[PDB]
């Protein structure tokens, strides 16, 4: 009635004389009034089931959350870091956020983001204490994206599924970051075909291609495992209910299947995850160090960064064999067996990182 | 429907648009063009009878309607502000004269005087020639410093231009052309028109949180003035140090101007100021 | 005080193109061609209301080879116009192609011209200014614009002059022996008499004509419909201001930065074109300049310099209808993004947008009518190919004779070694408009 | 800012490829020639700023640039209707006429003597580009005036630029019928040379089980190239899916080829398509692809060498369920489907894809393999061994001895053949658990 000013059909009277007749009842029955309230309640969310799925177009809603507020637009998010990264390397300031956002709505434009009428309601946010006179050192250490969502979706959207999806796309910014950092130190190595190879030159080599193995498998298992599943399964949820109640519980299952998937909820491998990460930046860094081959400190700490990622590999794997006797989450266990796609942790002792210099 | 058909509001306010809001061009172009003549050549402007047959003359062409409610009557720091104190008028019969007031007036007042001092720069420029100067190596340098500044500051009234165009005027103009026929209350219709006008009053940067904004551009509008008599003076009026002192003090107000807007802007003060941060930094 | 324009018809074939013009000025007006009107609007800046009260156009018909004269004769829209306007001189069969012959026959009827030009000046109230249209390639036509061009700046030093001379290729060779000839002593007129003249190639002309109408024949009826279209599309603006531009004073002065660079690059969308769709289609902002942008949508042959020392100091882009800030802020921000712009090698150079609503008498191919005046020093390689050419023909000592049979180049030919001269200077301010001294 | 690649085709088989890939992009997104679009096949999410660069009217001409020495070839796909699609100036006529002769030597000084000539036109191709990843060449190395020029055009953009990537759509030889170009194996093994030094990834088109599976999946017995080139493009723009539809990983070319190059002097791969051209689960898609006959290119010829596949890739088209990849995975480790070399890692990663909606489906899904095996470097001995007996028998040098680069010696055939024989070598150790001591 709300959204009529800024729903009951004409069976308003079949309701007013069952109220009626249970109101005539000498003794109240609690069974009849549950199957009265429960009709109602049929009616009603069938009314809303038909207002929401055809026409409030809650699969485009969907769909566009899909693709930025959980990836989808790789030119896109890849275009947008690639402007960003000089910017985002600092704490913020006031004008960051504003920055940021030309440079999102101007990439958008140039990778063809064109007939979005939600392009100008697409805009981005940062967070930062400096921004509100540890803070954030780095642009791309608190960002979240600022969606406008209307009636009457607005009201599944409850602002807690608003910072799943900024956290979720926290996750997958920072994966995609380390993807990028990978393809780059891939490329200068590439470089290297027409030069001679070097020790320092296969040692990198070979810790390059270890966590581009690492980091493909996790995020072709992040794509297809942990996104896949979820998502088709929410579509049968919605394209099967017919009430509201059923779609709410569906999308709820669906991300927190999401969530479960994304293994930020378990404290140790979070903080692996993010050692790994650091780990990854501190690799291609230091291969940033030397345009052309490693000098003997960029030999030095190509080896420290090599022990230390023995050293989180041997934990990882660990972590993976937190138990493998008795029972665990499948998911996890998909992941290892991705990682094992001929074992070669086990070929390789367990751990990534333990051949020589 | 009664007021529409009878009382004709929409010619009411299609009048307003074309002489207080620079839409009857041609006759205005022509009043201004024979002000700022009369302006150059040290002529009797001020005269209110001049002024009130100019007007007259002007609306009786194409609005005998208007000619009528079309008069002036002005009377008279800087070159800009001699034009300060314009007098123009308006004839609202009753009872459409509860939906114009004298502060509507004097609000109608405000910008068309803010139009004619932009369109008095336009005029200024436009009316010099390149060959002006050339029949009137150093007077060469003096030639070409002239010619950087003007063409600067051609792009900063094209680009004044443009913000009073589309900014203030094109879309208001279109959103409040829209909004009055939705609007079948008298108090509603009367809440529109002045919330239209003052969103154009606002854009107009007539408030006083920006007075120093604008207080900032009219500067460079001033410089415009001896920039244009000493673009007629030939180039014995001007050398370099004169030529080069001017575009130093305005390349200072243009990059103070730049500064403000990024401030304001990041400040998040007005999202319109951001058209006049990316036209001025468009050259 | 109300500006107006005057047309002078000159040469076969910009006789022929100002009376389309005209004609299509009529038609979308919806005047009959006998002087008589039938249903802001602006109808009477390039006309003139006479005593018989018909919107005469305000032209000069004048050609020393008074066929054309004829067949504008013959067609209902002599009616149109006055007689008076219209005064034929034949002196042989005119100038021969022949710059100074068509010069001294310019001469020769100094007044009885000249007569017109003056009543017809102050029968108007102010003047925008004048306008002379015709074809540089015949000796005749270039020798009467040259002489016109020079009487009038003495005549007339205050009243703005363009022209619409239609440049045949200087890459190839025109059957005028003396075409070079011809052609340096136009240039040389029309930059110091001439205060701004648009380039029109009539090879670019043949090629487009050929390409958009996807025909096989070059025809002439074709070129002058599209000049005719792209000249009604400059007046368009005239007669509604929208937000500004009453006049082409404006117009032509963001263009110019030097009173003798003063020619520019012409393109025109939509464009009469067999290969696209004529009818209403909704684009953007952003579409009108980008599909402008394709030298295919250029008028002229010559291109664009972002490999040499030439870039656009001016993009004039005339936009009329339907606006939308957004839309010109975003058209703004991706040319410039995109690198669509060149700035002048000494500075910062700006694009010009102007902001201007259709009239609803203009037939619509489009809901937005757009221009595109291209002050980009890339187009000096025509001027240059000229140049060659003279100095070619000028080693091979042949086609002097032309001008030996005339007092004035019998003298000498000085005055073609200072017609070379002067457009040497202006290719060199051509390459030099890159750097901060313009000379 | 989006990831630009400009195509090269060279060559008469390359331009073919070439040519074919562009009809078959237009299919995928509804484009007439003269650079018009169909309207309602553009309503979809698919990406046309690859090999389609956004004209001045949103009308994606291709970013193609026809090079080669057979001006036959240029006038014949002028006369397409395509034509008018294409951009003219990219492309390139020959002027030579009598071109190479089918010679490498030939067509390297043939590109060398035209160096600005197009090198001038890939300037103007690339400043009109952002963000160029690199540079496809879609060619023929058994043609040498495809070959020659090819090799040319490789160490000039590898001098020129030290960012954009150099991709090859190598089409190899037939080498189940030998033709009357001896010099094929003295040709390719140069372009080897400069395959091995001036190409990033090298993507091997072998004509002999192309013809092989021409006669009888077609069961047409001509080895004519029109159906060979017909598959390659169906194959080509299978590969060209993922660049060209949404996603969240391989919308990159860098990252297209990054997962399948660990060593940057092992980088020649094949691949493979199912269904095949015959005139559902994961499970059944990668048990075709494993299966020899499936292959378009000639694999090793010696399984007593146990080549091992390096890297094992699959991009799916169409209809997706996770469970069918989880399952399919088991069933690899289960039936051992696949070797993994032991000194580095080789797991198996498999892309999900989708189908054109505006073009008829024929399956659910469509799975393609990205492959690299140590079975290829039997087939470059098969080439060296043909170029050694060509060389032993001490006859028709004397056509490289027509030029006087070869004239004056062979120094660049050894050099092509000593390369040649490390890069096999190099395969054969990466068999063995020890190449990371390399």
């Amino acid at each position: 009635e709300n959204q009529n000013v800024n729903i009951l059909k004409d069976q308003e009277d079949t309701f007013a004389a069952e109220l009626h007749r249970l109101k005539q009842q000498p003794l109240f029955s609690l069974v009849d009034f549950e199957q009265v309230v429960d009709r109602i309640r049929s009616t009603v969310a069938e009314h809303l089931w038909k207002l929401m799925v055809e026409e409030s177009d809650l699969l485009g809603q969907l769909k566009i959350i899909k693709d930025f507020y959980l990836l989808g637009r790789g030119e896109l998010f890849q275009a947008f870091i690639d402007t960003a990264q000089h910017m985002l390397k600092t704490p913020p300031t006031a004008v960051t956020e504003h920055d940021v956002n030309v440079a999102f709505q101007q990439s958008a434009h140039k990778v063809l983001l064109d007939d979005d009428n939600l392009l100008p309601l697409l805009h981005l946010t940062i967070e930062y204490h400096g921004k509100e006179h540890e803070a954030p050192a780095s642009g791309w250490a608190a960002l979240g994206l600022s969606y406008k969502v209307q009636w009457p979706l607005h009201i599944l959207f409850t602002p807690a599924v608003l910072e799943k999806y900024n956290v979720v796309f926290k996750y997958l910014l920072s994966v995609r970051r380390v993807q990028a950092e990978l393809q780059h130190c891939w490329a200068l190595q590439m470089q290297r075909k027409h030069l001679k190879s070097n020790q320092t030159d296969a040692v990198k080599w070979r810790l390059r291609n270890h966590m581009a193995f690492l980091v493909d498998n996790l995020q072709y298992y992040l794509q297809v495992d942990v996104l896949e599943s979820q998502f088709s399964q929410l579509l049968h949820q919605i394209n099967s209910t017919r009430d509201f109640e059923s779609i709410r519980l569906a999308h709820d299952h669906f991300l927190s299947n999401l969530l479960a998937q994304s293994f930020i909820l378990l404290k140790p491998v979070f903080h692996c995850l993010n050692e790994i990460l650091d780990l990854c930046h501190s690799f291609c860094s230091l291969v940033s160090q030397n345009l052309g081959p490693l000098d003997e400190r960029g030999a030095a700490q190509l080896s420290i960064l090599v022990k230390g990622f023995s050293r989180q590999s041997s934990l990882l794997f660990k972590i993976l064999s937190s138990v493998r006797n008795h029972q665990i989450n499948s998911d996890l266990a998909q992941l290892l067996l991705r990682l094992d796609y001929n074992k070669y942790y086990t070929q390789a002792g367990g751990t990534l990182g333990s051949f020589g210099m | 429907r009664t007021l529409k058909k009878d009382y004709r509001l929409v010619e009411y306010l299609q009048a307003m648009r074309n002489f207080f809001l620079m839409e009857g061009g041609d006759t205005m172009y022509d009043f201004y063009t024979s002000i700022f003549d009369k302006i150059r050549e040290k002529e009797t402007w001020q005269n209110v009878s001049f002024l009130n047959v100019q007007l007259q003359e002007a609306v009786g062409q194409r609005y005998p309607e208007d000619s009528s409610r079309l008069s002036i009557s002005f009377e008279n720091k800087l070159p800009v502000h001699t034009l300060d104190g314009l007098t123009l008028s308006y004839k609202v019969p009753w009872p459409v004269d509860i939906v114009i007031s004298l502060e509507c007036q004097k609000i109608y007042n405000q910008v068309f005087l803010l139009l004619l001092q932009i369109k008095w720069a336009k005029y200024s420029l436009d009316v010099l020639l390149f060959g002006e100067l050339a029949s009137s190596e150093p007077v060469r340098q003096q030639i070409h410093r002239m010619f950087l500044l003007r063409v600067k500051l051609m792009h900063f009234v094209n680009s004044l231009h443009n913000y009073i165009m589309t900014r203030i005027l094109h879309s208001t103009g279109l959103e409040f052309q829209h909004q009055v026929e939705e609007a079948k209350d008298l108090d509603q219709l009367i809440k529109i028109h002045y919330r239209y006008l003052s969103t154009i009053h606002d854009r107009c940067l007539l408030r006083e949180k920006v007075s120093f904004v604008k207080e900032a551009i009219m500067k460079v509008l001033n410089l415009a003035l001896m920039f244009a008599d000493g673009w007629q003076a030939g180039l014995g009026a001007w050398q370099m140090e004169s030529i080069e002192k001017m575009e130093s003090d305005f390349k200072n107000c243009h990059m103070f101007l730049v500064t403000i807007l990024n401030k304001a802007v990041c400040r998040g003060s007005f999202p319109h100021l951001e058209s006049l941060a990316l036209s001025l930094m468009a050259g | 005080m109300p500006r107006e324009i005057i047309t002078l018809q000159l040469g076969q074939c910009g006789n022929q193109i100002g009376f389309e013009f005209w004609k299509q000025l009529c038609a979308e007006h919806g005047i009959s061609p006998e002087g008589i009107v039938e249903e802001t609007d602006r109808k009477d800046v390039f006309f003139y209301q006479a005593d018989d009260e018909h919107y005469i156009p305000r032209a000069v018909l004048l050609d020393l080879e008074p066929r054309v004269i004829h067949s504008i004769l013959n067609s209902p829209y002599a009616k149109l116009y006055n007689p008076e306007n219209i005064y034929l001189s034949e002196h042989g069969g005119g100038a021969g192609n022949n710059w100074a012959s068509g010069f001294s026959q310019g001469e020769k009827i100094h007044e009885d011209i000249f007569d017109i030009i003056d009543r017809e000046a102050d029968g108007s109230d102010s003047l925008e200014g004048f306008v002379l249209c015709h074809s540089i390639a015949g000796g005749t036509g270039s020798g009467l614009g040259s002489y016109l061009l020079e009487r009038l700046n003495d005549r007339y030093p205050k009243k703005l002059v363009q022209t619409y001379s239609v440049f045949p290729n200087q890459d190839e060779m025109s059957d005028v022996v003396v075409q070079p000839y011809n052609s340096l002593l136009t240039l040389k007129r029309l930059t110091q008499n001439a205060d701004c003249v648009v380039v029109l190639d009539n090879t670019a002309l043949n090629r487009i004509a050929t390409d958009r109408l996807h025909i096989q024949n070059p025809s002439f009826s074709q070129i002058n419909q599209l000049v005719s279209t792209i000249m009604s599309a400059s007046t368009t603006t005239l007669r509604y201001p929208g937000y500004m531009n009453n006049d082409l004073i404006g117009l032509i002065a963001s263009l110019i930065p030097t009173p003798r660079l003063h020619f520019l690059m012409t393109g025109y969308t939509p464009l009469t074109t067999d290969q696209s769709v004529a009818s209403v289609r909704k684009t953007t902002v952003l579409d009108v300049m980008r599909r402008l942008l394709q030298p295919k949508n250029v008028m002229v042959s010559t291109g664009r310099d972002r490999q040499t020392n030439h870039c656009y100091i001016a993009i004039l882009n005339i936009i009329q209808g339907e606006v939308d800030p957004t839309q010109v802020h975003k058209s703004l921000q991706r040319i410039r993004e995109r690198k669509l712009a060149n700035f002048i090698p000494w500075g910062p150079a700006s694009i010009q947008v102007a902001l201007s609503r259709k009239s609803p008498y203009l037939p619509s191919a489009h809901r937005v009518s757009g221009l595109m005046m291209a002050n980009h020093t890339s187009i000096s390689s025509l001027f240059e190919s000229s140049c060659q050419q003279y100095d070619k023909l000028r080693k091979r000592e042949a086609f002097l004779e032309q001008f030996r049979k005339e007092d004035i180049f019998k003298e000498n030919f000085d005055e073609l070694d200072r017609s070379r001269e002067v457009v040497q200077e202006l290719i060199d301010e051509y390459h030099a408009a890159t750097r901060p001294d313009y000379i």
